[PDB]
């Protein structure tokens, strides 16, 4: 997640660990698709409420922008008004060449095409066929 | 249980644990051999023993009960008058 | 909940668990959104389920319900005719 | 009790708990040494103490009372004028 | 409670739980400070709440109430008209 | 301007602290921000 969001979590971690009853948060996050069952089992395995909260936050710190939002929403939805307020200012913005293209092809797979190039279609098409 | 059915059970987690009535469901589950009796006693004691905690453990444990666990579970819902919940489930499976 | 309020709840532990009437208190707590309904079912089942065990879990869990959990809780006491207990609490907060 | 008899008791769960008259059954059960007297007091207090709750606990506990618990139980049904229920049971055992 | 008294309470388990009348016993136990009032409410709710279940929990919990818990308990038996039971106990202590 | 964010993220070694005495050259900084 964005550094703003992550630092907001880090700043308020102790408050969050003291109060969060994970059983009312993990459900939402699982429903939303941003927490896995195995993470939840790892959380459940901690013996005390604060230890579970601590584990869950550990996990969340490593997740993406959507996850932070999932977490925040669940907090708000479950009546943790004060805790959500702490996390409010840290909420991150969420949600031919296309997304796919720069997604997969930035893996080192290709050097970027030059600054100036004419397009030779006739050959490229052939290569695509073969 | 295939991955799609499992995924369905996770997606519907909130609704299932919010709405599932369990006390009336055990007979149905037995009839269709979804759970052994001791398994049921264990689920009944899950967490605090509230309806929600039982429900949650039920649906988690459900994922392990076979290839047809999900459709059989929908049927038990139907059989016990939980048509609304069964309906929410089915329209997803199909979706 | 600030440390002073928490400390107050611990200092009054014996009196709270000895005198708190819970059966009549749930509606009040809900009205002021102090607890969600499932939270209440869990508290109701705490320990042996006696009035004392419920009371104890209530006041422990109360510490987690917000900055204003204590004053809101005193009000619910007032609303349910537990003025004596509410009075014992208030005269401490102020003290 | 063999697995087939146990299975029979589960299959007939709904009918047994719906129709079993218990108040008149205790003497019969005693006569055939199916239950000890304290066991009966415990069954009588099962759940809410309604006829249905007693009936349910009876038939669950019945599974533990021996190899011949089921046929002996049918006989007690017969002895107390619950021929219809005994008849439903027997035609299954045989089936 | 010394080991001999404890052992006595175990040896007489069957007779105690079969014959102990509890409803009339609480006042006596209080008078001799054998139990605190809440302890009594807990014992009253033990198991199913039957006389037998209360009796059983009473005599188990009795083992923890002091060096003189047993003789004091015999006296309470005497005080409530349970001479036969008290007599069975005493003739063992002495034996 | 300097706020929580600033010393939060930028203390990662990313920047040497600006000197004790500096005049502010706005005209260029703005350009760099644009580009």
């Amino acid at each position: 997640m964005d550094a703003k969001a992550r630092n907001c979590l880090l700043q308020h971690r102790e408050a969050l660990e003291k109060d969060i009853k994970t059983s009312y948060i993990m459900d939402h996050m699982i429903s939303d698709g941003f927490l896995t069952i195995s993470e939840e089992e790892k959380v459940r395995n901690e013996p005390t409420q604060q230890q579970r909260a601590a584990m869950l936050i550990k996990m969340i710190l490593k997740k993406d922008n959507d996850s932070y939002v999932s977490f925040y929403n669940a907090l708000l939805h479950e009546g943790y008004k004060d805790l959500a307020a702490l996390l409010h200012d840290g909420i991150p913005v969420v949600s031919g060449i296309t997304s796919y293209v720069r997604t997969v092809l930035c893996e080192g797979g290709v050097p970027q095409r030059p600054v100036v190039f004419v397009t030779r279609k006739k050959l490229v098409n052939a290569i695509q066929q073969k | 249980m295939d991955e799609a059915d499992r995924r369905l059970l996770r997606r519907c987690r909130l609704r299932l644990v919010e709405e599932l009535q369990v006390d009336q469901l055990w007979d149905a589950l037995l009839s269709r051999e979804l759970f052994r009796p001791h398994m049921i006693e264990d689920i009944q004691r899950a967490g605090s023993g509230s309806r929600r905690d039982q429900a949650r453990q039920l649906i988690i444990d459900l994922e392990t009960r076979g290839s047809q666990a999900l459709p059989l579970f929908i049927s038990c819902l139907e059989d016990t008058g939980q048509d609304m919940l069964a309906s929410f489930l089915r329209t997803n499976r199909q979706a």
